[PDB]
């Protein structure tokens, strides 16, 4: 699972608990990615480091599949690779359009 | 639109 060997793949441990779990260390653009209930795509919990006051800003996205090489997972609406890891280095290799963007994996 | 709508 190139995913779970990833430092972001965290167990059958939604994001709740990878945010919960990640959103707690507060890590600059922290992420992790595991198997929704719906084993078809892949969720990636990621953590914004904010300097606001309300504190820093954590997200996930679920990693959209698709039938075209490479576009075939994305977090986005263009951002489509056969691989998520991949991907995910292009969701911080490349602008990005997610919490500043991939930065870095807090695989739960 | 739920999961954090990429």
């Amino acid at each position: 699972n190139n995913l779970e060997t990833y430092e972001w793949y965290n167990k059958s441990i939604s994001r709740d608990k990878a945010e919960k779990l990640l959103l707690d260390t507060g890590k600059e653009g922290a992420f992790m990615v595991r198997d929704s209930r719906t084993p078809g795509t892949y969720t990636v919990s990621v953590f914004t480091k904010a300097i606001i006051s309300e504190n820093p800003c954590i997200k996930h996205y679920h990693i959209k599949e698709t039938n075209d090489s490479p576009k075939r997972y994305y977090v986005a609406e263009k951002y489509v690779f056969d691989s998520i890891p991949l991907l995910i280095q292009y969701h911080q290799y490349n602008g990005g359009g997610l919490v500043t963007r991939l930065r870095y994996p807090v695989c739960g | 639109a739920d999961y954090e709508p990429p």
